[PDB]
């Protein structure tokens, strides 16, 4: 429409890598995944539980740093709610047993001969009526003959409008077809009924209509001369009049009809599913890098945990952080890190409770923490560890403490420690330990190290491919890749991704079918042993 | 943006204040051969007989600095044609009329605001007493050359001090004093008079933003309006 | 004015004190601030049960006085009362005249636009907080400069800055919004996050210092 | 008075063609029914 | 305070609740009163105690709801 | 001194004082200088039809004083009733004496040229506002610099500046006229916006900015 200002005072949020959460909660199409990028949109995509209290969670476990976009999937085979009330098929775009509060009535108005529709939503406190469905435009004939009437027939193959005919006794005045052709948008019958000498016809003001001419209903010679009689198409006005708004839809079986204001049913989360991996698939290929499940079933964890491997066999890393119950013992938890020793896997302890931003002081188990830390630990820069950052958790329900936080630590699961004062809630997390066995290898054991590597070697990976794997020629040897490497790394040096490499340490094999090489680098971690000593000369 | 090889380059642009309010929003169509900006501090070191202090009182007046020729040849305008000795007399007038015009202290209305569509960044300033100096040496006859100088007031992106609009809750313009002023001036001399008594009296008796909700400050203003629609003595007390 | 705060687990009292006010004597004037009883904070929770008013527990919220209303009789009886909502203190309570934000948005610049309304029955819609400070943001800058009757240099320019589509009015456009907004108190400060010149459209977005 | 009286612009009334709640002019929420929800009474009352 | 059934609603949103409503009106939000108005209904009840005075006898004549003047 | 207005479609008189002078409590004193009663502004002519010369309405012309004239009685008393004479009064009323306008403009900076008129029936005819304006500009300009008998250094040396056409006589011819103009000090200031020569024929034109 015509020129304007607009300010909206957005509500919206009350960065690079991406993170993936799969877990229960009450509304959202199932088995669909979807991006989020603002928590004022999970309230209206999702509705309640783990999966959305996860999320208000993991973009706010830490004052100054945050997780980046959020991938979500509902663990739920929801059907939607819905009902066959008179001729039509009622069904509510909402899924879940939250749909069975949903109410439709319809009624018919005397004083314009149409159907007045209501809906009804109690949670999201909708109630709202549409009226005057149907009354699509009215038609006054003008000429002097006794009595004159139209006419509207269907397409009996379809029953879709066919004619539209005007008749002063049994002459055809006029006739239009309607399967098409020059009226397929009702504007051009008003005009070109106006037109003619003996007939007029107006729209009714309430909105434009301009309904596809296909849509009329099946009438026979009504008189307009003693009345200004409406054309009615009661069923497609319902698109026209509620089908961008709302919560609900309607679909034809048959004759529309009146009916009390009624509630739906079926309405139904389902059993919850015996497996997780059929719906852990679809994360495959949406870019995730770190993921967490939104459960304590030990099935659970190993069905992510052979999921992670696999994908990181098919050229993308991927890694899992798993929590368990409501504070489990260490035998408990060494019988979970012993079933699931291998790499690309973390195991958190503790259960904690959190300021949830309803001020609701929420008591939240150990794959909830999960959240949190996986939330932190994925929005920081690359290459920086967990290791010794502070977590905004209110309190903890806890067994362990400074020789347990050697214990837990040594054989790979980590933990949350609590330091008295100043340090921003009291709270930071000891270190970045995998559930990997064998501690001595970096790359494997400890998370950021991993962490900085994948996304190193996937750089290698691909610069190498372009300028040689794409086989351009074989006239360029092994010298030539020596200067290619040296090249790549003394970028990387530059470029603080890695902390030194020696450059006359690499070595190139080659064979014309396959080429080898060999190279080494320096790597960059967090401090982790601070060993300062003290001398004096008395 | 500069020419960067992502934008194409973007050239400076000042808005004067208009003399019969709104503005006019010059623009240069050849940059800036030199520009020089300083940003001066009011630090102050002072050194004593053992230690040396250290002293700051923050920010100084900036100063901006640039000097530029204006193109030679013939360049279409967004309301002409305009050769560049007719932009150069435009600058000189807008100029004079700006400086001649602020003979009554400072103007009401606007300083210069000032875009530099070059570098992203944005200002308010005055001219300096450098002024518009204007030269044309035998080298590049047909050239001419400006050279500007100017003091920052502040960011273009905060409003003028004076005009920031306060809280103001309550009410700032009680009804209470003005209506004890007109009781007090309807008084008859005589009345007045005993007034002063009793408020002497008091005096020697004492020893040997405005809300009506939750504040103390208009306190005085309920009970100076008393003492008048009753008659605690012959006159109002304070 | 004041700060929030959140009690974190087994915090000391007097860590509070110190950890704002750089010495630990001024406990005893918070905890008057804040009217507590001598269990100033408490681990357990069901322990708040027996008197929730007057004991406070692990995540519950504490009002921080600057160090200038800190022995002020007056503003320890004030934050006696407006507990948890001393914002309102500051910000203000108002009338709504945003009926529908699905219709001014859409005709913009224009005399007959806004009007009072009526929220749940009675008592006549009045708009509080932070939503106050949304609609007195709004309404200023929709108003052109000139207009209100009393007190003028209200409003904005903006309904002038229609001009061509060409980056230097654009900037003209942020410049006219951050002189508007910055204009109030209520705000510290403004400054531009993104823009975006559609063919005829124009889109921006600001960030604002609300105060507290 | 819930359920009963309420007075019309005639005594003479005697058929009362509509009696309904209004969405808006004529749209309605109730229409109500003779002799259940109202009655004609007096020829001057809709009638509850 | 609130009367019974006024709530009808959780803001937490879990599906299985079906309804919510208190079975009972509040009553125990008490106002707040200074206790001036203590101190001075205890001293009026004290006064009140005295015997063979003249203000005692005056107001001990009040009870009767005919003895105005 | 003063400023004309006029009455815009439903302009309450509060809006003008507010507009012009800033505060809205000037128009008090406002209503006076344009001698209104009650209904000041009013927006139907068949209003102003009730009694006719004490109202405005819309299409109507106002008065505007300066802000140090607002407050004078004589300026309200002389702006009730002058109305239209009041341009008039300020830039004066004299003898006509271009009774040959189209025969002064053959003999310039010559003497005898110009003479008393009679407009009307037994006066003699006089000018007023703008055009007593175009007599003193026309007959100044052409008298010489020193011969009027008293007040001398009056006039042009427009009589001395006859020469051989190249530019630079042309622009000390400019530079005369502009300073002849600006003597009086009413006008306040000239520019010309066009010099043209034919040969033996100078040609030009000067705009002038009169005081309101």
């Amino acid at each position: 429409t015509r020129p304007h200002a607009s300010i909206e005072v957005d509500t919206s949020g009350i960065s690079e890598k991406v993170f993936c959460l799969i877990g229960q909660a009450e509304g959202g199409e199932p088995n669909t995944v979807y991006e989020l990028r603002n928590y004022s949109q999970a309230k209206r995509l999702f509705r309640s539980g783990e999966l959305l209290d996860a999320i208000e969670l993991a973009w706010g476990s830490n004052p100054n740093y945050t997780a980046g976009r959020i991938l979500a999937m509902r663990i739920e085979d929801a059907k939607p709610a819905s009902a066959e009330i008179g001729g039509l098929k009622i069904t509510s775009k909402i899924y879940g047993n939250v749909a069975n509060n949903i109410q439709v009535g319809l009624e018919k108005n005397t004083l314009s001969d149409s159907l007045r529709l209501r809906v009804i939503f109690q949670d999201d406190r909708f109630n709202e009526v549409y009226d005057n469905i149907g009354n699509i435009f009215t038609i006054k004939y003008k000429g002097e003959e006794a009595n004159a009437t139209f006419s509207v027939e269907h397409d009996e193959e379809t029953q879709k409008a066919s004619r539209l005919v005007l008749k002063v006794g049994d002459q055809e005045v006029k006739s239009y077809d309607l399967t098409g052709g020059a009226y397929d948008y009702t504007n051009a019958i008003i005009t070109d009924i106006n037109q003619l000498p003996d007939f007029e016809a107006k729209l009714s003001p309430f909105g434009d209509k301009n309904l596809e001419s296909s849509k009329l209903d099946k009438i026979e010679n009504a008189n307009i001369k003693d009345k200004a009689v409406y054309v009615k198409a009661v069923f497609g006005d319902l698109e026209k009049q509620t089908a961008y708004n709302g919560i609900v839809s309607f679909e034809q079986l048959k004759t529309i009809e009146p009916f009390e204001l009624t509630k739906l049913k079926g309405g139904t989360n389902g059993e919850p599913p015996a497996t997780w991996a059929d719906k852990l698939d679809k994360f495959a290929h949406e870019g995730g890098y770190y993921i967490v499940p939104l459960s304590s079933k030990q099935s659970v964890h190993a069905e992510v945990a052979s999921f992670v491997k696999e994908r990181s066999d098919a050229g993308e890393p991927m890694r899992a952080i798993v929590g368990g119950g409501f504070n489990e013992s260490k035998e408990q938890l060494f019988g979970r890190q012993a079933s699931l020793s291998n790499p690309r896997v973390s195991l958190v302890a503790n259960s904690g409770t959190f300021v949830m931003d309803d001020g609701r002081k929420n008591h939240v188990p150990a794959y909830m923490v999960a959240v949190a830390l996986g939330g932190l630990a994925s929005g920081l820069e690359i290459g920086e560890s967990i290791t010794f950052k502070p977590l905004r958790v209110s309190s903890l329900d806890q067994i362990y403490e400074s020789i347990d936080l050697d214990e837990l630590n040594e054989n790979g699961i980590i933990s949350i420690e609590f330091v008295r004062n100043r340090t921003n809630t009291f709270f930071r997390i000891v270190d970045d330990v995998t559930t990997f066995n064998d501690k001595s290898d970096p790359v494997k054991a400890e998370m950021a190290v991993g962490e900085a590597n994948d996304f190193l070697v996937s750089e290698l990976k691909v610069q190498l491919e372009d300028q040689f794997i794409g086989t351009r020629t074989i006239n360029t040897s092994a010298s030539i890749i020596k200067d290619f490497i040296q090249s790549y790394l003394g970028r990387k040096k530059r470029d603080n991704e890695i902390q030194d490499f020696p450059a006359e340490d690499v070595q190139v094999i080659v064979e014309g079918n396959e080429a080898r090489i060999s190279m080494t680098v320096y790597p960059i971690r967090s401090f982790k042993k601070i060993s300062v000593s003290l001398v004096y000369k008395q | 943006p500069q020419s960067d090889g992502i934008s194409n380059l973007h050239r400076i642009a000042l808005r004067f204040p208009k003399e019969g309010g709104g503005y006019d929003m010059y623009r240069f169509k050849v940059n800036p051969e030199n520009y020089t900006i300083d940003s001066p501090q009011r630090t102050t070191a002072i050194k004593t007989k053992s230690d040396i202090v250290i002293e700051d009182y923050g920010k100084d007046i900036e100063v901006i600095n640039f000097t530029g020729t204006t193109g030679f040849r013939p360049v279409r305008e967004a309301d002409g044609l305009k050769t560049g000795k007719q932009k150069m007399e435009e600058l000189q007038s807008r100029v004079s009329e700006y400086a001649m015009q602020g003979g009554s202290g400072n103007v009401s209305g606007s300083y210069l605001q000032f875009f530099n569509f070059t570098d992203d960044s944005y200002y308010k300033v005055h001219l300096a007493p450098q002024g518009l100096k204007i030269t044309r040496s035998k080298d590049e006859p047909l050239l001419f050359r400006y050279e500007i100088t100017l003091v920052v007031i502040g960011s273009l992106t905060e409003a003028d001090r004076s005009a920031v609009t306060t809280e103001e809750f309550g009410n700032v313009k009680p009804n209470a004093s003005q209506r004890v002023d007109e009781g007090i001036k309807e008084l008859d001399k005589n009345a007045r008079k005993t007034r002063d008594r009793n408020n002497q009296e008091i005096s020697r008796r004492e020893n040997t933003i405005y809300n009506p909700r939750q504040s103390t400050n208009g306190l005085k203003g309920n009970i100076d309006n008393m003492a008048l629609i009753i008659g605690y003595g012959d006159g109002g007390v304070s | 004015r004041f700060k929030k705060h959140v009690v974190q687990h087994e915090e000391t009292m007097q860590a509070i004190a110190q950890r704002y006010y750089g010495d630990v004597s001024y406990w005893i004037d918070l905890v008057e601030h804040n009217n507590l009883k001598y269990p100033y904070l408490v681990e357990t929770d069901e322990e708040k049960m027996k008197d929730p008013e007057r004991l406070a527990s692990t995540g519950d919220t504490l009002i921080i006085p600057i160090e200038s209303d800190l022995t002020d009789v007056s503003a320890k009886e004030i934050n006696s009362r407006d507990k948890d909502v001393l914002v309102e203190l500051a910000l203000g309570r108002d009338l709504n005249i945003t009926a529908d934000e699905k219709y001014f948005n859409e005709h913009g610049t224009s005399d007959n636009i806004l009007a009072f309304s009526t929220n749940g029955n009675g008592d006549l819609d009045t708009v509080k907080g932070i939503d106050n400070m949304k609609q007195q943001l709004q309404a200023r800058l929709l108003t052109p400069r000139g207009s209100l009757m009393l007190h003028p240099n209200y409003g904005s320019d903006l309904h002038n800055l229609f001009g061509l589509n060409i980056p230097e009015q654009a900037t003209l456009i942020e410049m006219e919004v951050l002189r508007t907004l910055t204009s109030d108190n209520r705000v510290k400060s403004a400054n531009l996050i993104d823009w975006k010149i559609q063919g005829n459209v124009y889109s921006g977005q600001f960030s604002v210092e609300i105060k507290s | 008075q819930g359920d009963g009286q309420d007075f019309l612009s005639n005594n003479t009334a005697f058929e009362i063609v509509k009696v309904w709640t209004e969405t808006s002019p004529g749209v309605t929420t109730k229409e109500y029914k003779q002799g259940e929800d109202f009655r004609l009474t007096d020829g001057q009352t809709i009638d509850w | 305070n609130v009367p019974e059934g006024t709530i009808n609603t959780i803001a937490s949103g879990s599906s299985l609740i079906r309804s919510v409503n208190n079975e009972y009106s509040f009553n125990t939000g008490t106002k707040e009163e200074s206790q001036e108005d203590f101190k001075r209904r205890f001293h009026s009840f004290v006064e009140s105690r005295g015997r063979a005075t003249n203000k005692s006898v005056r107001y001990g004549a009040l009870q009767i709801p005919d003895v105005e003047g």
